[PDB]
């Protein structure tokens, strides 16, 4: 039995995505009642492999929301995530993807050193981020959009917005060593974290974002922001490719004009319908076919027998695991989401 | 943290809640006995083990040198009360089981659980005792009804309508009174909730079911 869990992009989402489906009662109230709400699988799944191997699978909502951290609700936020995993635990699943900012709150709060949540303490091998599937597909989708638009990657600059995050700092190391990016422009908050990346890496320049943006002519956006910015097409170059691989999306906006292009960053198609009701309810184009990339990992792990934390904590994504991942993504059906033309 | 000054206010009240939910325990299980024979033997295991809970909850009202408002606690759970009486009065089994081990018990174990985190070491070690017997009573009517479920559904869904609401009200009652005890409002509700749903659905409800029942009067 695989796991997913996720949480909404905002209480309006949640206010909607609850109101249809029948959860009335989560739908009428604010954030201080999804504050103290508790997990439910709110979904069961059955996947087909292209192996003809069959699967199954359940949704967990952590009702988390992305304001809790702006209303700097912090501890609240953390025990969102903890609850989740319990339920995850207690019901018996094998390996749960945390999807979205549960994966970025168990690192930034070292929920670690928190594991015993009432009656359950946590098994971490029972977990996985999907960080590693999602780094690799943001890589093929960059390498795909390139050949599609005659684009030649090796003269290209390419600028990684997060470029320090554990999914950031994977990209920019696949970019480098198995693409031969042009150049690559890494971009984050932390100077010290920026550094250490330039020098493992071997090149790179460090830019601030406002100065990144006119350079690149592909932007991977995985930045871990709770709201997402605001970028003006006016300070783009032409044709500029921006990948936004945020949840919540980093593009706070829709970028739209002439020779820019936006790619929903991290999602796979399979060659199957999935029945199920959560992708719709995360306005994914094909909602039958398409998914997250995280999730899709929690999947491959079931689909293999990698009953195991393969993507966990920060910076710890090896190119031998984005290629072992890759390879049995292909293999089992699944699909980088490409540019609609 | 101080445990001086405004907290042995709170703690009058809040000691005095506890110590009256278990004498209201003691007491609904006895009568759980009679009103079912074919375990007034295990159901009168319980309830003596309740007694024991506030023998403990007496110690550590005792070694922090609090004396346990009585009055205030029997307002408190009036209406919970009231409502046993009369089901019970009335023959309705279902309703007083709902009532004692599912609504009362997930109230003493979020309550507890909460508690432990912020107590002083003497009533953390103790409390620490309790709320695993707790999970146990809690047991007894989850297995029961578990066993009657279709015969018992509709009585459940009307009396966690009759009763659930209670439970917020006595929260906010409560509410700033467990925070000087440094316990947050928002915690005890999730603990609830999460206690209170896990019950319900061993006993058979399914998940939307116990989503609209854990709700009711929120
Ligand atoms: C992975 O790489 C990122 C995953 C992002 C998280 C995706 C979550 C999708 C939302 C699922 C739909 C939620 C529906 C249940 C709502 C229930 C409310 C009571
Ligand atoms: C202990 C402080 C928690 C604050 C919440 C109010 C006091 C506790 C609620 C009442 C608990 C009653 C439990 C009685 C025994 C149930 O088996
Ligand atoms: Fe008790
Ligand atoms: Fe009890």
């Amino acid at each position: 039995m695989f796991g997913l869990i996720g949480h909404l992009t905002s209480l309006e989402q949640a206010r909607d995505v609850s109101r249809r489906m029948g959860y009335d009662e989560y739908a009428d109230q604010g954030l201080e009642f999804w504050s103290s709400a508790p997990p439910q699988i709110v979904d069961e799944i059955t996947v087909t492999s292209a192996t003809g191997k069959v699967i199954h699978g359940r949704y967990i909502e952590s009702c988390f929301l992305p304001e809790m951290l702006a209303a700097r609700r912090f501890k609240t936020a953390t025990r969102k995530v903890l609850n989740a995993m319990s339920h995850a635990q207690k019901h018996g699943i094998d390996i749960s993807a945390l999807g979205g900012f549960t994966s970025i709150i168990f690192e930034n709060f070292d929920l670690a050193s928190l594991r015993q949540v009432r009656d359950t303490t946590l098994e971490f091998e029972r977990f996985t981020t999907g960080n590693t599937h999602t780094a690799y597909v943001i890589c093929r989708q960059v390498e795909a959009a390139a050949k599609t638009l005659g684009i030649d990657i090796t003269q290209a600059t390419v600028a990684v917005v997060g470029a320090t995050g554990d999914i950031g700092s994977a990209v920019c190391r696949w970019l480098d060593l198995k693409l031969g990016v042009g150049d690559l422009i890494l971009t984050a908050r932390n100077q010290e974290r920026l550094d250490n990346l330039q020098a493992e890496l071997g090149r790179g320049k460090i830019l601030p974002l406002e100065a990144a943006l006119p350079e690149a002519d592909f932007i991977v956006w995985v930045a871990s922001m709770p709201q997402g910015v605001v970028i003006d097409p006016a300070t783009l170059k032409q044709p500029c490719v921006l990948i936004d691989g945020g949840y919540p999306k980093n593009l706070g906006s829709k970028v739209q004009g002439e020779g820019i292009y936006v790619l929903n960053g991290g999602v796979v198609e399979h060659c199957f319908d999935i029945d199920w009701q959560i992708m719709s309810a995360a306005e994914m184009a094909r909602p039958e076919r398409q998914m997250f990339a995280c999730f899709a990992e929690a999947m491959l792990l079931e689909f293999e027998g990698w009953h195991t934390n393969f993507s966990w904590g920060r910076n710890q994504i090896t190119i031998e695991k984005m290629e072992a991942i890759g390879e049995a993504s292909v293999r089992h059906g699944f699909q980088p989401l490409a540019l609609a033309i | 943290d101080f445990q001086s000054e405004s907290y042995k206010d709170a703690y009058s009240r809040i000691n005095a809640i506890v110590i009256e939910g278990e004498q209201e325990a003691f007491d609904n299980y006895n009568r759980l006995a009679e009103m079912l024979p074919d375990q007034r033997d295990e159901l009168h295991k319980l309830a003596k083990m309740e007694q024991r809970h506030m023998k403990g909850f007496m110690a550590c009202g005792k070694n922090l040198s609090v004396t346990p408002d009585m009055g205030f606690a029997q307002k408190f759970f009036e209406r919970l009360h009231e409502n046993f009486k009369a089901a019970a009065a009335e023959g309705k089994v279902v309703t007083c089981l709902l009532i004692q081990s599912l609504i009362i018990e997930c109230f003493a174990i979020a309550a507890y659980n909460i508690y432990i985190p912020v107590a002083d070491a003497f009533a953390r070690k103790i409390t620490e005792g309790v709320v695993r017997d707790e999970y146990l009573h809690r047991n007894f009517g989850e297995e029961w009804l578990k066993a009657n479920f279709d015969a018992s559904k509709a009585e459940l869904e009307e009396a966690n309508r009759q009763n659930l609401p209670l439970v917020w009200l006595m929260l906010n009652e409560v509410a700033d009174d467990a925070r000087e005890l440094g316990m947050e409002r928002e915690s005890l509700v999730e603990d609830f909730m999460i206690a209170y749903g896990e019950a319900l659905e061993n006993i058979g409800f399914t998940t939307r079911e116990i989503m609209r029942m854990s709700a009711y009067g929120l």
